[PDB]
């Protein structure tokens, strides 16, 4: 436990690193979490909505 | 541009819409900005044969 210090750096650049990484599976309001999905189930109008 | 198209077709003169004139015949920018007008034409354009 000497070493808390160095290993806060750590652990926060990873959680960080892990937060920005699980945000990409958010709706925000749309459909669908994956805009692959959304370009090839609607018609541009709308996909770009 | 002047034409002369189907009653059903009206809406198809738009950007961004899909059909077999809006494909194939008449073709519309997805940035267009102006007006449109339509107007029936069975007093000049229909015959009984």
């Amino acid at each position: 436990s000497a070493l808390g210090k160095l290993q806060d750096v750590v652990n926060q650049n990873a959680q960080a690193l892990n937060t920005l990484v699980k945000q990409l599976s958010s709706n925000f309001g749309a459909i669908s979490s994956v805009l692959n999905d959304i370009l090839s189930r609607l018609d541009p109008p709308e996909a770009e909505v | 541009d002047s034409f002369v198209i189907r009653g059903d077709e009206v809406r198809q003169i738009a950007p961004g819409q899909t059909g077999k004139i809006a494909d194939y015949n008449y073709k519309l920018p997805d940035d267009f900005t102006g007006c449109v007008i339509a107007w029936n034409s069975n007093n000049l354009d229909s015959k009984v044969g």
